[PDB]
């Protein structure tokens, strides 16, 4: 008995939502065959052979019947869907490393950027060259508005 | 390049500081006083400045100038100061707002590395979900093979108990039935059991 | 005493049934056959005289990769 126990709020979070209904009926599925397994024992209580051997005055039928059922090996099905899942689990992990790299990176760039606005120059010693490569949204359309004041009128 | 502080110390407007300290140790106090009141005398007395209607005007403009001075000058000083501070303090919160956008974008792509991290609930589900239905499978046909043959057993010994059932009663009654078409000796018996009553 | 040689005498017959399968029974057959027919017919329909034989189903399946 290999199970993995699981939260399910976490789970709720992990599904893209082009497939809801399916992750939800595997929700499902998980819980009802639960109750199933919990519905009935591992094993069937084996029949004794005294209560038929002493009872049952047929000729060899409770004899042979028994041994036929000793005889039987019922067919323990394998699953033959576990490997490839496990597949799909690599391929999902490699992908999820290789986006949490590039991340990552994303992180450790904004972290510097942070950082340079982080050591500004007191404002008052700064140049407005200064103030227009700390903001690039301080620069003057000096293209657009090519003469005085190079910016709407209205703007000032 | 920071700005220095004040200015240069001028009195009145016209003179700055440094002359007076200039000639302090060698007249001091009243030397800078009597070196104009002497001047403009000299210029009045000797023709250097004429009087005429210039005068009267740049009297005028000094007098008006001198009042708008001292009456609107606080107002335009703190005007700029005003002007100054407003813009430095926007520029403050356009840095902390920057700050705060980017903090915001690195918590969310935090955030994202957790989740992606979680992902794996996702296949241990299936699996679960596979070795359960297996065990499941199993467990029903064992539970099929186990039924059927009780089931054949139980039909067995329950058909052999019927007909015990049913045999016994029929001879039960044929015996009873038999027994019928069978001697005054009982008679006899009665009379002596009559004899035992007391 | 009646009932006691009825007692004794009937059951040395009823014992003497090596030579009857029913000891004189002549009837009660035409209940007997739809009796055990219900029990069989209520049991089941097979041959429940042989031993079991058994097919075995298995699950239904599904794509489970992200489509």
């Amino acid at each position: 008995l290999a199970l993995k126990t699981i939260d399910w709020v976490a789970f709720a979070e992990i599904i893209p939502q082009n497939q809801k209904a399916i992750a939800s009926s595997l929700k499902s599925w998980n819980e009802t065959l639960t109750s199933r397994l919990a519905a009935l024992p591992e094993n069937p209580p084996a029949i004794d052979w005294a209560y038929y051997k002493a009872n049952v005055a047929k000729a060899g039928l409770v004899d042979d019947f028994e041994k036929k059922f000793n005889a039987l090996k019922v067919p323990v099905p394998e699953d033959k869907y576990t490997a490839q899942v496990d597949a799909e689990e690599k391929e999902d992990v490699k992908s999820c490393a290789e986006w949490v790299s590039l991340s990552k990176a994303r992180i450790v760039e904004y972290e510097k950027e942070m950082e340079k606005m982080k050591n500004l120059i007191p404002f008052d010693q700064m140049t407005i060259e200064d103030l227009n490569e700390a903001f690039p949204e301080t620069k003057l359309d000096k293209k657009k508005y090519p003469y005085w004041p190079h910016q709407p009128i209205e703007n000032l | 390049p920071p700005l220095p502080e004040y200015g240069g110390k001028v009195r009145y407007g016209l003179i700055p500081e440094e002359f007076f300290q200039f000639l302090y140790p060698k007249t001091g106090v009243t030397g800078p006083y009597v070196l104009g009141t002497g001047l403009i005398l000299y210029a009045l007395s000797k023709e250097i400045y004429v009087i005429s209607a210039e005068t009267f005007t740049a009297l005028s403009v000094l007098g008006v100038m001198v009042y708008g001075i001292k009456k609107y000058g606080p107002f335009v000083a703190d005007f700029a100061d005003k002007l100054n501070e407003q813009k430095l303090a926007q520029l403050e919160e356009a840095k902390q707002a920057s700050i705060q956008h980017i903090q915001n974008a690195i918590d969310t792509e935090k955030s994202q590395q957790a989740l992606v991290q979680k992902r794996h609930y996702l296949f241990d589900v299936q699996r679960n979900n596979i070795a359960m239905a297996l065990e499941v499978t199993y467990r029903e046909r064992l539970y099929r093979v186990y039924k059927e043959v009780k089931n054949r057993l139980d039909y067995h010994i329950s058909v052999q108990n019927m007909m015990r059932r049913k045999e016994q009663e029929h001879m039960i009654n044929w015996v009873e039935k038999h027994v019928v078409q069978s001697t005054i000796a009982k008679c006899i018996a009665d009379l002596k059991l009559l004899a035992k009553k007391a | 005493q009646k009932l006691f040689v009825d007692k004794i005498r009937e059951y040395k017959s009823k014992r003497q049934t090596s030579g009857g399968p029913v000891d004189a029974s002549s009837e009660y057959q035409q209940e007997l056959e739809r009796e055990l027919f219900k029990l069989k017919q209520m049991f089941g329909n097979a041959d429940m005289n042989t031993f079991p034989t058994f097919k075995f189903e298995d699950p239904k399946f599904e794509v489970i990769e992200k489509p």
